[PDB]
RNA sequence: AGGACGACAUUAGACGAAUCAUCUGGAAAGAUGAAUCAAAGAAGGUAAUAAUCCUGUAGUCGAAAAUGUUGUCUCUCUUGAGUGGAUCCUGAGUACGACGGAGCACGUGAAAUUCCGUCGGAAUCUGGGAGGACCAUCUCCUAAGGCUAAAUACUCUCUAGUGACCGAUAGUGAACCAGUACCGUGAGGGAAAGGUGAAAAGCACCCCGGAAGGGGAGUGAAAUAGAACCUGAAACCGUGUGCU
RNA sequence: AAGCAGUAAAUGUGGAGCCGUAGCGAAAGCGAGUCUGAAUAGGGCGUUUAGUAUUUGGUCGUAGACCCGAAACCAGGUGAU
RNA sequence: GACAAUGGUAGGAGAGCGUUCUAAGGGCGUUGAAGCAUGAUCGUAAGGACAUGUGGAGCGCUUAGAAGUGAGAAUGCCGGUG
């Protein structure tokens, strides 16, 4: 049958122009007021996955 | 006479898209009726026959394990289709290559109409002895012609065709080509 | 000569066949080295996801929505329209039968990549305000 | 078993669940009730549920 | 909703072209020469390998009687639309709501549409429902009565036919008189067993032996082809011997 | 692609569609630029545009999935000779 | 023609031998097919021939195609025999 997609991977990236995914920052949903107001606002750009996760999973987003 | 196109019998013959044309029409015409029974299609079984440890005997589950003398085959045949495709423009190609062959070869030779009233094997025995045809020739018309396929398909070698049924195995299997004056005008309408 | 063929050069190759012979170095183990789970007939892991420490996409946070109403619009360049000639106004339903535009998703937009060098009048769904000027400062109109 | 006579309300079957929603599988009965109806051939007592027993029957 | 009205199909069948001679051979279909048919060069048998020896194939012909399907003729059936609007009708313990469940891709969630058990319970064309909580305006429709062919799924079974499917440890468990010897109180489980030769021509008769079994002599092209029958291998068991 | 035709042939017709020609952004939406922000100021991703159909080989996913093997668990029956 | 290089498990890459079947071409066979027995033969290996005996009718070669494709070991299954 046809492969399925991960569905809750699938909310948390999207695919750029070359093919690398563009995820989002872990550690920004509560406790605020222990992190400095500098690592604050920089955990609010997102960023590319790795080359390592890419190579673990990449089968999960085969049509994404 | 003579009639022809240089750009559906001069076309310099493709071998690759041949060869892919050839097998596909090979691989097309196989059934794959072709099956064997597993542990689960066997009958018997379902009790386990030694008692496991305690006995000196290996430790068995089924009298229809793949080892066991009288069941279970592991991977045998399935039941599976052969056929496959390819873009229509190679099949276009494949065909083009196929006549360009028999041209080059010296192998096509056009004449005017058939003309037989009556199914008789001897009147088309003696015509391609007359044009001095090889043992494998392929008669190829504009429509289906029922007096030259009645005739001529109790000879060996002779196959009898029409212009919108060539195949490239057929072609490339003939020795020579004899075309009506309709046919090669219909086949360079249809290609080309 | 159905006696004598070949494939292409480079065209066909020998399949491996694992579990016959130490010769092939692929005979007892098949590849698969010594005792493990990723040695054991059935298999090894979940792709992605391992059972151990928690996985990349479970420590991450979702993000977005997505909007029922999503309009796309099947884009067309500048340069596409040089293969017009002059006159010749351009309309969604020529320009799906001239060979430029496929599937007009929720209509057509002309964007402003290249160089017109014509004098059409391009009837479109919507211009971009870079396309507009291009091909208003060739001479030519343009209607929505 | 037993149904209503008038009309052809009938016990159904589904789940029962927990606060955990643990499931396990239950009944739910009509509410029939041994009432003496009268046909002709003779006033017969049989089951009949308390929903028909109401506007309209004979006694 | 009951009957009367000639063509096809099934269930037996008939006709059906064209080859002779020599060598090897136990035997010709093989090799060597010449020759014929073909709407027939599919296939099987025949003392070996056959388009022309047999059964057949292409083609054409056939049906007392039973059945199926089908065309026409009867046999039935059977008043179809357009205006007008006072007023009357238009499926009720139904629709729907609360509580407890289920079903919708949809896990009670903001959950629409749909069913069930218990309680409560509408309106009547200005009516009633839907357009994913809910309200208003717009658009589409008219529940609570029922029937229905085709496209679709499958094969115990009959009729033709096919296979880069097996070839007796394989293919059905079963090519054999197998679901049987058997084995179990029972439900139930389950094997293993193919082949003389072209034709039984299957050894008249003589000799040793109580018989079994031989040794001849005959049948045969072959008897280490003699029914413990094609071939006959390895482990294993022997008899003789060359060097040690 | 299914469908139609035809020797279960192989070969025509069919262009609903599907991939690519343009991205970026949660989205409205702008367009080779866009998003953030007061602001190209800088930065992130782009302008890298040659792809596409079929097919041999390697590997992965869904199916028992390289082969053999439990102690058991559920359902329906058979047993007090 | 000069120079160098060539141990190897797990495993990665390449080139090959052989088996059953299919297509097309070209062959062999009762003047004796395959199989099976022997031999003091050929190839770098997998393996290929030839001669003799037997046997008793089928079988190779070339080029491509497709796989139930090659077994000393699983207290492996079945048969035979120590």
């Amino acid at each position: 049958p046809k492969m399925k997609t991960h569905r809750g991977a699938a909310k948390r990236v999207k695919r750029t122009a070359s093919g690398q995914l563009k995820r989002s920052r872990a550690f920004t949903s509560h406790l605020f007021a222990n992190k400095s107001t500098k690592q604050k606002r920089q955990l609010r750009k997102a960023r590319l996955v790795s080359k390592s996760d890419m190579k673990r999973v990449k089968q999960l987003l085969a049509y994404k | 006479s003579i009639e022809l196109s240089d750009a559906v019998f001069g076309i310099e013959p493709n071998n690759s898209v041949l060869f892919e044309a050839i097998n596909l029409q090979r691989a097309s015409l196989r059934q794959g009726t072709h099956a064997v029974k597993n542990r689960s299609a066997v009958s018997g079984g379902g009790r386990k026959p030694w008692k496991q440890k305690g006995t000196g005997r290996a430790r068995q589950g089924t009298i229809r394990a793949p080892q066991w003398r009288g069941g279970g085959i592991v991977f045998g045949p399935t039941p599976r289709s052969y056929a496959y495709k390819m873009p229509k423009k190679m099949r276009r190609l494949a065909l083009r290559s196929a006549l360009s062959f028999k041209v080059q070869e010296n192998g096509l030779t056009v004449v005017d109409a058939f003309n037989f009233e009556a199914p008789k094997t001897k009147e088309f025995k003696n015509v391609l002895s007359t044009l001095e045809q090889p043992k494998k020739v392929l008669v190829v018309t504009e429509n289906e012609d029922v007096n030259v396929e009645l005739s001529a398909r109790n000879i060996p070698g002779v196959q009898v065709t029409t212009a919108q049924g060539l195949n490239v195995l057929d072609i490339t299997n003939a020795d020579s080509l004899v075309i009506t004056e309709a046919a090669a005008k219909k086949v360079e309408e249809v290609l080309g | 000569k159905l006696h004598e063929l070949k494939p292409a050069e480079g065209s066909r190759k020998e399949r491996n066949r694992v579990g016959r012979g130490v010769a092939t170095g692929n005979g007892k183990t098949s590849g698969r080295g010594h005792k493990g789970q990723k040695a054991r007939s059935g298999g090894g892991v979940r792709p992605g996801f391992e059972g151990g420490q928690l996985p990349l996409f479970r420590r991450l946070p979702k993000r977005g929505f997505t909007n029922i109403n999503r309009k796309e619009y099947a884009i067309v360049n500048l340069d596409q329209l040089n293969k017009f000639e002059d006159g010749t106004e351009v309309t969604p339903a020529l320009l799906v039968e001239s060979g430029v535009v496929k599937n007009e998703k929720s209509g057509i937009k002309i964007l402003g990549n290249g160089s017109l060098d014509k004098k059409l009048t391009v009837k479109a769904h919507k211009f971009s305000a870079s396309a507009a000027e291009a091909i208003d400062a060739k001479g030519g109109a343009h209607e929505v | 078993g037993k149904q209503c006579f008038v009309t052809g309300r009938k016990a159904s079957t589904g789940n029962r669940r927990s606060h955990a929603l643990n499931s396990t599988k239950r009944r739910w009965n009509a509410n029939l009730q041994k009432v003496r109806i009268l046909v002709d051939g003779k006033p017969k007592k049989v089951w009949v549920s308390a929903r028909a027993l109401k506007s309209g029957k004979v006694t």
